[PDB]
């Protein structure tokens, strides 16, 4: 009756918006039909591979006079070295250097080695890099295209960490100092980033009423200040000393800017934005795709600016530790690892989660790892290793809460096999039981049900609540404990080192669970680390 | 040297009115006042100024994470952007503004209770130098606007 | 783009337009030859070039010590660029070229050593080459689409049927939605499939066919003085390393070259060509009284019609974009708003019209006139998307402008520009209204008291705050319970009231009587959106009164009408009632547009719901007074509307029902006096109800 | 044809005025299931909109209803699912799951049994017009 005249009114009200659009389709207009398939066919099929040409045509360029490839890079040179108040776009530019950019299990590594050595000789005894260097310099903070440009260039050089580009960059340097250089690279640092979820919110909201070139909000490029700093961590890996004092102190100029404080507290910056973007994301649950994509770059935001912290300081020279005890870090520190503990739990729920919570750990294991090469300098008690320990102080709620969060699925490690476990409910196959797997851990003298229960927060959740007694036990089983085992030696390091540190003890003993685990599988050393001291290891 | 959570300080600001740096420090009773008011500091030597309705307590300052957590229901450093919780040391009582006027500005005074954006007041540095994001340290300039009525401190 | 290839091209079917130079006319054509040049025999001179430099490299073959200025460079560099020049034009018709070609073929002009700056001339020639071949490429794809489209869709949507009329194709959930999307998204998959029917091999076969003598050649021409000749001229050297780069990459010409090409029928191709030599007459007269040549032109374009039909094309130009700077190029007078009014008539033709000029505020927002403003707010006019895509630190500079208004007239028009800002949709965008009072905070503008101050003591600080009270009331929290049931927007709610008071009746009733068209209603949100029948009579009969019976007084106050007939609709929710029936009946006497007292008109049944239910029978009985006066048919329309209201009120009615069936056998006597007729046969069972149920320039 | 389109136009021209609004396309869409956009709705319109009044008229509307197929027949043919002279009661009960609407099981039972004027136990082919 009445519901028969609601299934008519619904019935002739779809098929009036189906005659809206449905037949309508590419319908009337061969002039405007053959244009969009014009437009389809330029963003669809275009779009190809030919592009193993060049480095060819580099080994042609590369022949006899002068060699015309050096020539060119001539060209760009003096080009560079015209005074324009500013940098244009010069496509040109924007073709040749990542066409030169293009063109770059032990034996055969080895010989690709070389040929990339042979590469980059091939560019840089025409003196490659040197224009390259003056273009960052010829910009100050504008960070355009052709910036994108000298820096793949710069990278494309610079891959391996060879010493003589190095060498010719430093003398490049010393000879035509430009306080002007690093001036760019502290301005070409200053903007250049951040995630502002703001716009986030307004880009939600307008696929709540848009539904569309998204993308252009995470931090507005992040990727090529990656490439900027990457370019700064490839600068200095192989421990160029006298770079990273150099560095630091820029000294044949008239002034110095040091950009190691400069990169602190950008990366606090960043620090500052994940930390809002929990504080946002505290309460929700449940975060899709976009959230989690952008966590994922600013995440590798995160793991490449650590490497450059380590390469500044991993050959133990002191002076960037120095300055660096007198950073701003350690509290953006103490702030990442209250994200950490709060974040694993709410990441170590599902199917979705999991590779973001592989992130995390990671970028956390390099973060400690970063302070480990920190830590190489102490003598008795650690100056420097008090401020570790002031700083491990005020983070001590989140240590509890990551260290029960490791004891979780060490413990897994430990019971995974015994038949108290695992003919417990069946003989084995992985289908085991929910109640029977719970009790099984629960009689176990073990856990406080708590633990079971994040462990029940899904386990399998497929039909049978039996879960997978080896699957999701190996998801959990090494996939965190390196990280573990690394602050465990850090941990050590300080206790052992600089002892009779009362809070210290709690800490240690707090959660003495896994370095007992651990003791199996560390190891020590005592040598000496051309200091003349016993530096043990 | 900085500044933590539950450390006892004053405020005060120095007017200078008719050309006079009047170091008048701020100053709430209670127990029968509802307001605050001002207390000359400057004439030290033959009128000292009472203390006890002039002292206040740093007993919360978090930033907007926090604060939307109290909302929808022993030492942390205090930040150039945070809002803290302050309650008169004396009195007991959370200062607050006062949604009345006596001009179209909002009224200062005591009042209870921690709920609602009142007894909240986000800190800024009024320099370049200083910024968002460090601890507050011995005898810093600061700016704090209500959330409230999101007016100044004035 | 091949015989089973030589760029003789025969067909070329591009537009690159016309050239009818005039006659050296020495009579009174002064500034009326005015469009080309003085004229000459030219081809006589083609004769001559291929007569020159035949003999001239035959001449240099010997490369004596002879040469005519004295060196080659004296001798071929005027020649060469002549020449290249005189390509350019579109003459030597293919078989002039294949003797000319075959001189620079020969497959020697190549094979000799030549000095500097010739090949300087000489990279031209063939980078000219490159493009009228990949111009032959580009045809050669255009013959190519014609068909297959014809043949794609005389297959899909034809079968698109077929599949959904096998289905039914009423309904639509998946397979009519496969084929349910937009245009460019309908070609999307069905192009990108083929990526992964059989004709997709003619695609696959052209991609193939359109991949690939002279890309080898150009390249080893480069690196013969590439390698020798170790270089000075470095723009020279540049040049070279172009059609290296054109040549080992000849696709990515053809990416950029894509998004300039079109298709039309061959009526229009006319409105192109004088469009397109008008087009390029104003990228002319870039280079510069040093207006007028230009304004007569600009309308032209705009008297196209051929101008809405290929819309993305004229984007495809940047058209605007030579307007935009020559405006910049102004900014450094009087006709600049023609191009102001162009630009705000451009954008506005469709919204991805209105998203390329989205860039371009960032700069003409600097700009204050007194218009460019306008334009600055065309782009923005209503996108929602939009709404979100812009930024604050821009709206500062906006008020900033209002910073310094601490007089004036001036900021009345930054207002109205943000009043685009935050509701562009009948929706105010809350991000929007957030930051709009964030600078109030710090910027103010018994400033209300003021008002009625206007109305006796130019006529603008009456209409300046009153775009003030339009905005505020614009960026509402929300609309409902969505405001309601929120979190701190109920904290700038108060501030929308810690700030403003009732108060304005200075221009609530006061302007509702003597401006007075409109200012009233830039009160009327403001209470309405931000502050219970209390404030009915309150506010009853202001306005209401004297608007009611002053039908036959127009104008302003005529023009005024439908200026309020939102006011009164807006409220549609014990003496004074029929007080406010005094109000609505005469209006509706005076209703006895037309399309807005149709609006008005809601508002008249709906008050029969709330309609002391006693006040609306005997005021029914004022209907009666023109209900037999029915058959003043919008007054039929009326009470025949207003004969179910006391069959609404007739529960509590169970001195008027007595003549009402009087009336009611006058309503039989206008049944006795007769679709439009059917207006009253509902009416006359209201008629019977309101008899039924009860009964249970004037 | 003709009043079957004016039926489909009237349902659709909810203002009354042989014009169709943009903001009366997305009233229906949004009761209809979907949320579309402004932006999108009046791209449904414009194409639609050959005279350009703004609106959609109803001899614009007539000949774009007149190429898609009596609309009565398939929306019985929804209701009717096999051919066995009626609607069965689980029958006619799977036909409202189509267009998204739910159903307990007491309340179409009754809405059947006052339709049900003859008594057969279902919804024969007849009671489509004697409902109607
Ligand atoms: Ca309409
Ligand atoms: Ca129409
Ligand atoms: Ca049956
Ligand atoms: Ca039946």
């Amino acid at each position: 009756k009445a519901v028969w005249h609601k299934l008519l009114s619904k019935q002739r009200k779809r098929a009036v918006v189906a005659c809206f659009r449905m037949a309508p389709l590419y319908n009337l207009p061969r002039h405007r039909a053959v244009n969009l398939f014009l437009q389809g066919y330029e963003k669809s099929w275009i779009e190809t591979e030919e592009h193993y040409f060049e480095d060819k045509l580099i080994e042609d360029l590369a022949k006899p006079r002068v060699d015309p490839l050096h020539q060119l890079i001539l060209l760009f040179s003096r080009t560079a070295l015209t005074e324009k108040c500013k940098l244009e776009e010069d496509f040109l530019y924007m073709a040749y250097a990542d066409i030169m950019a293009k063109s770059c299990s032990f034996e055969e590594k080895e010989m690709e080695k070389q040929k990339l050595l042979y590469q980059q000789a091939r560019l840089h005894d025409r003196g490659a890099a040197e224009m390259v260097l003056q273009t960052i310099s010829a910009s100050k903070g504008e960070t355009g295209p052709m910036v994108a440009a000298t820096l793949k260039l710069g990278i494309a050089i610079l891959n391996g960490g060879n010493s003589t580009v190095q060498q010719k960059m430093l003398e490049y340097l010393k000879e035509k100092k430009d306080v002007g250089f690093f001036q760019s690279l502290a301005g070409l640092m200053q903007s250049c980033s951040v995630l502002d979820l703001n716009a986030f919110e307004r880009q939600n909201k307008a696929e709540g009423l848009g539904m569309v070139g998204s993308g252009e909000k995470v931090l507005q490029d992040d990727e090529f200040t990656c490439d900027l700093f990457r370019f700064l961590q490839l600068l200095c890996e192989g421990h160029n000393s006298d770079f990273q004092n150099y560095l630091r102190t820029q000294t044949g100029n008239n002034t110095t800017v040091n950009i190691i404080i400069s990169t602190v507290d950008y990366l606090l910056r960043v620090q500052e934005s994940i930390s809002d973007f929990y504080w946002y994301y505290s309460g929700k649950d449940v975060i899709d795709e976009q959230g989690q994509r952008n966590f994922s770059k600013a995440i590798q935001v995160a793991k490449q600016v650590f490497n450059t912290l380590t390469e500044y300081i991993q050959g133990p020279c002191t002076g960037n530790q120095q300055s660096l005890a007198h950073s701003r870090l350690w509290d953006a520190v103490v702030g990442f690892l209250h994200v950490f503990a709060h974040m694993q739990m709410k990441l170590s729920q599902d199917s979705s989660q999991i590779e973001l919570l592989k992130e995390l750990m990671d970028l956390q294991k390099d973060m400690v790892v970063m302070l480990l090469s920190m830590l190489e300098g102490n003598v008795v008690n650690g100056t420097i290793g008090k401020q570790m320990v002031d700083m491990l102080v005020e983070s001590s709620n989140n240590v509890e809460m990551i260290l029960k969060f490791f004891d979780m699925f060490l413990k897994l490690k430990d019971l995974t096999s015994s038949d108290t476990f695992k003919e417990y409910d069946p003989d084995g196959k992985g289908v085991i039981s929910k109640r029977d797997f719970h009790k099984a851990m629960e009689s176990h003298k073990h856990y406080t049900q708590s633990e079971t229960e994040f462990l029940l927060s899904c386990a399998e959740t497929d039909e049978n609540e039996t879960l997978d007694y080896e699957e999701f036990v190996k998801r959990f089983h090494e996939p965190a404990k390196d990280i573990g085992f690394n602050v465990a030696v850090l941990l050590t390091n300080l206790s052992e080192h600089m002892p009779n540190d009362t809070r210290l003890q709690t800490f240690l003993e707090l959660a003495e669970s896994v370095l007992n685990y651990f003791q199996p599988f560390l190891g020590r050393i005592e040598i000496m680390g051309s200091a003349k001291r016993i530096e043990r290891v | 040297q900085f500044l933590r959570t539950d450390d006892e300080v004053v405020l005060q600001c120095t007017a200078t009115i008719h050309k006079e740096q009047q170091k008048l420090c701020l100053a709430a009773e209670g127990f029968g006042n509802r307001l605050c008011f001002l207390e000359s500091t400057s004439n030290s030597k033959n009128v000292p100024p009472d203390l006890s309705i002039c002292t206040f307590v740093l007993e919360q300052s978090l930033s907007v994470r926090a604060l939307q957590e109290m909302l929808a229901n022993g030492h942390r450093t205090l930040l150039y952007g945070h809002a803290i919780l302050l309650r008169h040391s004396y009195s007991g009582m959370y200062l607050c503004c006062l949604s009345t006027s006596r001009k179209l500005a909002f009224d200062v005074g005591l009042q209870e209770d921690t709920t609602g954006e009142a007894c909240w007041w986000t800190i800024h540095p009024a320099s370049k130098q200083r910024s968002e994001g460090e601890k507050v340290r011995v005898g810093d300039d600061l700016i704090l606007v209500s959330v409230s009525s999101e007016r100044y401190l004035h | 783009l091949f015989p089973d290839g030589l760029p003789g091209i025969g067909l070329s079917t591009s537009l690159r337009p016309r050239m009818q130079f005039s006659s050296p006319s020495f009579v009174s054509i002064n500034n009326e030859c005015y469009q080309y040049s003085p004229e000459f025999p030219l081809d006589i001179l083609k004769a001559k070039t291929i007569q020159m430099l035949t003999e001239a490299v035959q001449e240099g073959s010997l490369h004596a010590r002879d040469p005519v200025g004295g060196t080659t460079e004296f001798l071929f560099v005027p020649l060469i660029k002549l020449f290249y020049t005189l390509l350019i034009m579109g003459i030597f018709h293919n078989e002039d070229l294949k003797h000319i070609l075959q001189l620079i073929e020969p497959s020697g002009l190549l094979q000799m050593k030549l000095p500097e700056p010739v090949k300087l001339q000489m990279c031209l020639l063939l980078q000219y080459l490159c493009d009228c071949q990949v111009r032959h490429r580009i045809e050669a794809i255009v013959a190519f689409s014609d068909d297959f489209v014809a043949k794609l869709q005389d297959n899909q949507r034809f079968r698109y049927n077929e599949v959904m009329q096998a289905l039914n194709e009423c309904p639509c959930p998946e397979e009519i939605r496969d084929q349910l999307l937009d245009f460019h998204e309908d070609l999307m998959t069905h192009c990108g499939i083929e990526l992964d029917l059989t004709i997709r091999g003619r695609l696959l076969s052209l991609v193939e066919k359109v991949t690939y003598t002279l890309q080898q050649l150009i390249s080893e021409t480069m690196v013969r003085w590439a390698q020798e000749s170790v270089i000075e001229d470095p723009e020279l050297v540049r040049a070279m390393f172009v059609l290296l780069h054109r040549q080992y990459d000849g696709i990515g010409g053809l990416v950029r070259a894509l998004p300039k090409t079109y298709t039309i029928n061959g009526v229009s191709v006319e409105d192109t060509i004088n469009l397109l030599a008008s087009l390029g007459q104003i990228r002319s007269l870039l280079s510069v009284e040093e207006e007028k040549l230009m304004i007569r032109g600009l309308g032209d374009i705009m008297n196209n019609k051929v101008f809405y039909q290929h819309p993305n094309l004229m984007r495809a130009l940047g058209m605007h974009e030579t307007v935009m700077e020559v405006m910049v190029n102004v900014l450094g007078p009087k006709m600049v708003a023609n191009c102001c009014r162009f630009l705000c008539y451009f954008c506005r033709i469709s919204r991805q019209n209105q998203k390329a000029m989205f860039d371009h505020l960032s700069y003409l927002l600097e700009n204050s006139s007194v218009t460019p403003l306008d334009v600055a707010a065309a782009s923005v006019m209503d996108n929602n998307e939009l709404a979100l895509a812009l930024r604050e630190p821009d709206l500062e500079k906006v008020v900033r402008y209002l910073a310094g208004c601490g007089l004036p007239v001036e900021g009345e028009r930054y207002l109205d520009f943000l009043r685009f800002a935050v509701f562009c949709n009948g929706e105010s965008v809350e991000e929007n209204a957030n930051v709009v009072v964030r600078l109030l905070i710090r910027r103010p503008e018994g400033l209300l008291a003021a008002m009625e101050e206007a109305i006796k003591i130019g006529n603008a600080i009456m209409t300046f705050y009153a775009a003030l009270i339009d905005l505020l009331g614009r960026c509402a929290p929300e609309m409902h319970l969505i405001h309601a049931a929120k979190g701190e927007a109920i904290r700038i709610r108060s501030i929308l009231r810690s700030l403003i008071p009732l108060g304005d009746l200075v221009g609530v009733i006061s302007i509702a009587f003597q401006f007075c068209p409109d200012h009233k209603a830039a009160m009327v949100l403001f209470l309405d959106r931000v502050y219970v029948q209390d404030f009915l009579l309150h506010l009853l009969e202001v306005g209401f009164l004297p608007d009611l019976r002053a039908a036959a007084s127009l104008t302003d106050m005529a023009l005024a009408l439908n200026r309020y007939l939102c006011t009164a609709v807006l409220p549609l929710l014990l003496f004074a009632g029929t007080e406010h029936h005094a109000s609505l009946i005469d209006s509706l006497l005076h209703t006895v547009k037309g399309c807005s007292l149709t609006k008005a008109q809601r508002d008249s049944i709906e008050v029969c719901l709330l309609s002391r239910p006693s006040m609306m029978q005997h005021l029914l009985r004022r209907l009666v007074f023109d209900v037999p006066l029915l058959n003043k048919m919008p007054l039929k329309l009326l009470t025949n509307h207003y004969e179910r209201c006391w069959k609404y009120y007739c529960l509590p009615g169970g001195a008027s029902e007595e003549e009402l069936h009087l009336s009611r056998k006058l309503f039989w006597g206008i049944f006795d006096a007769l679709y439009e007729q059917e207006l009253f046969k509902l009416a006359l069972p209201c008629l019977s109800a309101v008899a039924g149920a009860l009964p249970p320039n004037f | 044809q003709i009043a079957e389109f004016k039926e489909a136009f009237s349902l659709f021209d909810k203002d009354g005025d042989g014009t169709i609004t943009t903001k009366e396309l997305g009233t229906v869409m949004r009761s209809l299931g979907q949320n579309p956009t402004e932006a999108e709705l009046q791209d449904m319109i414009n194409e639609v909109d050959a005279d350009g009044n703004g609106t959609i008229d109803f001899p614009e509307f007539l000949t774009m209803m007149a190429r898609k197929m009596e609309e009565i027949r398939e929306a019985f043919r929804v209701f009717d699912k096999d051919g066995n002279g009626y609607i069965s009661a689980a029958e006619l009960r799977h036909v409202m799951t189509n267009l998204g609407e739910k159903l307990t099981d007491e309340e179409v039972d009754e809405m059947i049994r006052e339709a049900d004027i003859d008594g057969d136990g279902q919804v024969n082919y007849e009671e489509f017009v004697q409902m109607m």
